[PDB]
RNA sequence: UGCGACAAAUGCUUUCCCAUCUCGGUGUGGUUUAGU
RNA sequence: UGCUGUUGCUGUUAAAGGGUUCGUAGUUGAACUGUGGGCUGUGCAGGUUUGUGGUCGUUG
């Protein structure tokens, strides 16, 4: 939206001001741990992982419930994505559009786009970088 | 005495005859009440804290429980309460985990140390969630008066108004008595919208 | 980006008193600019204000007798010796007779009457008449 | 009329057209709904603005189908809005 | 896509072997769970593949990219003509 | 009210009025300031001879305003209600 | 290797894996039961 | 001479916003760990307790 570009959207979620889980939700807070640590183990991303539990169990929030992120709960099983999430799917955005770009040589819309994909991606790999979720002497390869 | 094994073990020696009474009551639950038979085992109190509250009939039985105790706590609490209160003829009872707190730092590389759940703020909302805890906070607001108070309002859901209203100046004295920081109550009937009820 | 929480909140205020309305709505809200708003509020240049929590960066309602002709904030934060409580008032004052300069100091946010007279100096914060 | 309005303490008919994220407390705009299968009857939990494929553990039958904003139920299937 | 997706999963939790020759070992045992072939794959080593597969009742999967593509889908820097699953790690 | 000398003379010229919806002084060349008296009614409905007046100052009444500023005053010197009684 | 007294910010009197099977208190009606 | 402008300039048309993005140095950068408590004397503001021309059923 507003980084490498001129949108200025406002679309989000908003999260409520009572975190006490409502009375009728009946699921331990282990069982809702099994439930996500499966569900990783399933093959979903974080993201996935809450979506698919906030539109089946009626779990609004991980968090409110088992007091965990559900990243906190796949690092403590070890379960996390080596490349942090988002930097993944940033780079399988990158990837994507080069090999579009590969054989649309004159896609130069495509050419402006992979540009801020990879100028955001050399700020993102800093931060993880700084941060240490990511090793040192990690670069983004073309 | 068997009751005793609901105290902690330093009180045992010498029990307070409230901490003694409210020892039997437990004791007497973990085998009589059908649900608090399967949590009271794996419980028991610190100590019990008589508080008069002026102006009106009653006094407050405070219990402090150790922390480790609070998820079990929370289980069973609005059974636990109510069977406590039977108990006691003319009294109230709340069930306050004993929590630490620690002085905050006057240095930045201590403050970043701190355990926020030892924090004075973090600690004192969570004792006001003890005492109220069937009901939860829906609002909260300071009013600054122009002579320099800061009165902090606490808004509650207005479906727990039967149910907590005759309790909430006796949560009031106690916080302060507790925390040394005063409190007011509010209801509001659609939190959502911040609409607060007249009556 | 915001880059100064009190600098927004000065603005709005002084927006609202220029327009005459009787609330205003401040957000962000902080430990700053409710510092701020005390101190206009002891000297009677506002009136009572409320601060709502919703687990955030809150959001404060003040009141506003017309009494408050412009309030706003010094950025960067200049340090201020004991000795520049002079020059601040003949700068940015209206008068030697009226009106505040609001200092950070390590007493404590105040203005810069009581901060001349616990000789203290610090860092300026703002103003208001 | 004559009712001057308070920043404080909105009147609900103003406050209930705010945007979820314009109101003075912000907070969700969806809720979950105990959805009854149409060929079991088994009470499922669906979120209102579910975008995932939610399917009845048994007959496996797809209980609602994704949209722009609030998802729609299935023909023939008995919902009602859980609290809070 | 969802093969992606799928093998991705397999490097990260389950087991699986690279190569024709040592998809054509797990195929006569009977621990190939998934065979993926590249579209690059040469025909005759393809049809062999398959119809080992047929034999031991594996699925069979052709991917959409050649081995090279195959390769970076499997996190590796060479290129695999043929991938074979033989746990998959709670993928499918 | 006004500026005090040291030996406590008042020094200023005169006081001038200040508006009653938004406290602002009123100059003595905007003109289009306005001053209403309303008349006090006893417990019968005839008037008495005293009246409540209040200042308004030119500026409101350019942007439209003073009618909204006079509800809002009237109400608060309990002369007008705001709503009507229960049916 | 035992032994005594304490704590403990998170329940091992747990969890998981197999297998056998109307009465009180409170307010002027809500509350944990327990009979329908 | 506020015509060098930190205090303190100007940039639609007078001289002056880079054609557009990205971008290192550099500058700037969101909240939160936090109301001390009673006691006494002294001057202020409003949650209810006996008493003491209006609305309101018919003392209310
Ligand atoms: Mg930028
Ligand atoms: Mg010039
Ligand atoms: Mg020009
Ligand atoms: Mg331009
Ligand atoms: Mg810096
Ligand atoms: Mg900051």
């Amino acid at each position: 939206v507003r980084m490498h570009g001129n949108g200025r959207g406002k679309a989000s979620s908003a999260l409520p001001y009572r975190r006490t889980p409502p009375a009728w939700l009946k699921i331990a807070s282990r069982n809702v741990v099994k439930m996500v640590c499966k569900s990783s183990r399933k093959g979903m991303m974080p993201s996935q992982i809450g979506m698919e539990l906030r539109d089946s169990m009626g779990i609004a929030q991980v968090k409110n419930v088992t007091g965990r992120k559900i990243l906190r709960i796949l690092k403590h099983n070890g379960l996390a994505p080596e490349i942090p999430e988002d930097l993944y799917f940033l780079v399988k955005r990158a990837t994507q559009m080069r090999k579009h770009l590969e054989r649309h040589t004159t896609d130069r819309d495509t050419k402006y786009r992979l540009i801020l994909v990879e100028s955001r991606i050399h700020r993102l790999a800093r931060y993880y970088k700084r941060v240490k979720q990511l090793p040192p002497t990690w670069k983004y390869e073309s | 005495q068997p009751h005793l094994r609901k105290l902690r073990k330093l009180k045992r020696g010498k029990p307070s005859d409230l901490e003694e009474s409210v020892a039997k009551a437990l004791f007497e639950l973990e085998a009589s009440h059908k649900t608090l038979r399967q949590e009271l085992p794996r419980f028991h109190v610190n100590t019990v804290r008589e508080v008069k509250v002026p102006r009106s009939k009653k006094t407050v039985l405070v219990v402090f429980y150790p922390l480790r105790f609070l998820m079990l706590v929370r289980k069973v609490q609005r059974a636990l309460t109510s069977e406590l209160e039977k108990r006691h003829p003319g009294c109230l009872v709340m069930l306050v985990a004993q929590r630490q707190i620690t002085k905050r730092p006057t240095d930045v590389y201590k403050l970043q140390k701190v355990q926020r759940s030892k924090t004075s703020t973090a600690v004192f909302e969570n004792i006001l969630n003890d005492m109220i805890y069937p009901s939860d906070v829906v609002g909260r607001r300071w009013r600054c008066r122009t002579d320099g108070s800061k009165l902090m309002k606490v808004f509650l859901d207005a479906r727990d108004r039967k149910r907590i209203e005759s309790r909430l100046r006796a949560v009031a004295y106690v916080y302060k008595q507790l925390t040394h920081r005063r409190v007011s109550f509010g209801f509001m009937w659609n939190p959502k919208l911040q609409q607060v009820s007249t009556r | 980006t915001m880059m100064s929480v009190l600098a927004n909140a000065l603005r709005t205020i002084a927006s609202a008193e220029r327009r005459g309305k009787r609330q205003v709505l401040i957000r962000p809200s902080s430990k700053v600019v409710v510092k701020f708003l005390q101190v206009m509020q002891k000297h009677g240049y506002i009136g009572e204000f409320e601060i709502i929590d919703d687990h955030r960066a809150g959001k404060i309602v003040v009141n506003l007798n017309g009494r408050l002709n412009k309030c706003g904030a010094i950025c960067p934060r200049f340090d201020c010796a004991t000795t520049d409580y002079e020059k601040w008032m003949k700068n940015i004052l209206p008068s030697r007779q009226f009106g505040f300069v609001v200092l950070t100091t390590s007493l404590g946010i105040m203005d810069h009457e009581e901060a001349r007279s616990r000789n203290t100096g610090g860092k300026v914060l703002g103003f208001f008449y | 009329g004559f009712f001057d309005a308070d920043l404080s303490y909105p009147t609900v008919r103003t406050e209930r057209m705010k945007h979820k994220r314009r109101r003075l407390v912000q907070g969700p705009n969806s809720y979950f709904m105990d959805v009854s299968c149409p060929r079991c009857r088994q009470v499922t939990v669906v979120y209102s603005h579910a975008t995932t494929s939610v399917e009845c553990k048994g007959c496996s039958k797809k209980l609602c189908r994704p949209t722009g904003g609030k998802a729609l139920l299935v023909e023939g299937c008995g919902y009602r809005r859980k609290p809070d | 896509d969802t093969i992606n997706a799928k093998l991705q999963l397999v490097m990260k939790s389950g087991k699986y072997v690279l190569g024709t020759q040592q998809a054509l070992t797990t195929l006569r045992q009977g621990r190939s769970k998934l065979v993926v072939i590249a579209n690059n794959c040469p025909p005759i080593r393809r049809a062999e593949v398959e119809y080992y597969c047929t034999l031991s009742k594996t699925p069979i999967h052709h991917y959409s990219g050649n081995n090279l593509d195959l390769g970076t889908a499997c996190g590796k820097h060479f290129r695999t003509c043929v991938l074979s699953v033989t746990n998959v790690g709670d993928s499918d | 009210i006004g500026m005090f000398n040291e030996e406590g003379e008042n020094v200023d010229l005169y006081i001038p009025r200040k508006c009653h919806a938004t406290t602002t002084l009123i100059e003595a060349h905007d003109h289009a300031a306005v001053q209403i008296s309303i008349a006090n009614v006893g417990p019968n409905g005839v008037i008495n001879g005293t009246t409540t007046t209040l200042c308004i100052a030119g500026y409101l009444r350019s942007q439209g305003e003073s009618d909204h500023a006079i509800n809002h005053i009237t109400i608060d010197r309990g002369i007008m209600r705001i709503k009507t009684g229960k049916p």
